[PDB]
């Protein structure tokens, strides 16, 4: 129901339920929509998508991020050179799908992080553990 | 076509060789110097109770920007050279300046011993 912090290293390798498809095990643990935080490290620009490969210092993944549409004058020339690239932080929240027998995230909402003192990463890195002990790694319910 | 994560390794861990030739990491340590014509940077940490210095290599991230005297995390792969010192080329290279540096320790401290746990 919630959009679940993981680490990208159990999202690339927990198994597929087979009776309900798209919904992924972590010890018993139902996982379909995740929330993950981490570094850009690749940009593929399609004509629908973005395609951004994030990392999260457990594992990479792609994050497909569907391309939305003063209004053209204040702002958007303005977004036109703040675009995601390479070495910005960006969180993710989506569904986890396969694709061509690779793993993917596909965003249900997507931004750049401003984290100058890397504030937020060092909180999430800090969290995981806990909701790991707390949550997925207790037996389900 | 993705990179291996960038894995977290302590500086020193770097500097007394820990981490073998290839892997990809993300290390830290304060900018002290910057070459732009060497296309180099070193970053130090102190660490009990001596200096530890990071060979990082920026030609993936040129036109480097440089805040000498600030705090850096490098993400990039290390490199054995012949024969100075081995060698981060960096893929992506942030100012962390004032980052709560013990904080940012004991996180990867607390990452790697979950881990283990597991």
């Amino acid at each position: 129901l919630a959009f679940a912090k993981l680490y990208i290293r159990d999202i690339l390798d927990m198994k597929e339920s087979r009776q309900v498809p798209g919904v992924f095990l972590y010890n018993g643990h139902p996982i379909k929509q995740v929330d993950v935080l981490g570094t850009v490290i690749g940009v593929r620009e399609r004509d629908a998508f973005y395609s951004y490969g994030v990392d999260d210092s457990t594992g990479v993944i792609n994050c497909i991020c569907w391309k939305k549409l003063q209004l053209k004058k204040l702002q958007e020339t303005i977004e036109q050179k703040t675009k995601i690239e390479i070495g910005d932080t960006i969180r993710v929240r989506g569904s986890i799908r396969t694709y061509r027998e690779e793993r993917e995230i596909h965003a249900t909402t997507y931004y750049k992080v401003d984290d100058p003192v890397w504030n937020i990463q060092i909180a999430r890195m800090l969290e995981l553990p806990t909701i790991y002990r707390k949550v997925y790694d207790q037996p389900f319910h | 076509m993705l990179p291996k994560p960038g894995t977290y390794y302590l500086p020193w861990e770097v500097s007394a060789g820990q981490v073998p030739d290839g892997s990809t990491l993300r290390t830290f340590g304060r900018l002290c110097l910057y070459d732009m014509i060497q296309s180099r940077v070193t970053l130090m940490a102190q660490h009990g109770s001596d200096q530890h210095q990071v060979l990082v290599c920026t030609k993936l991230v040129e036109p480097f920007h440089a805040q000498v005297g600030s705090l850096y995390i490098v993400l990039g792969e290390l490199q054995h050279q012949q024969d100075r010192g081995s060698v981060v080329k960096a893929r992506v290279l942030t100012c962390v300046e004032g980052m709560n540096l013990p904080l940012l320790e004991q996180a990867i401290r607390e990452q790697r011993l979950y881990k283990q746990e597991r």
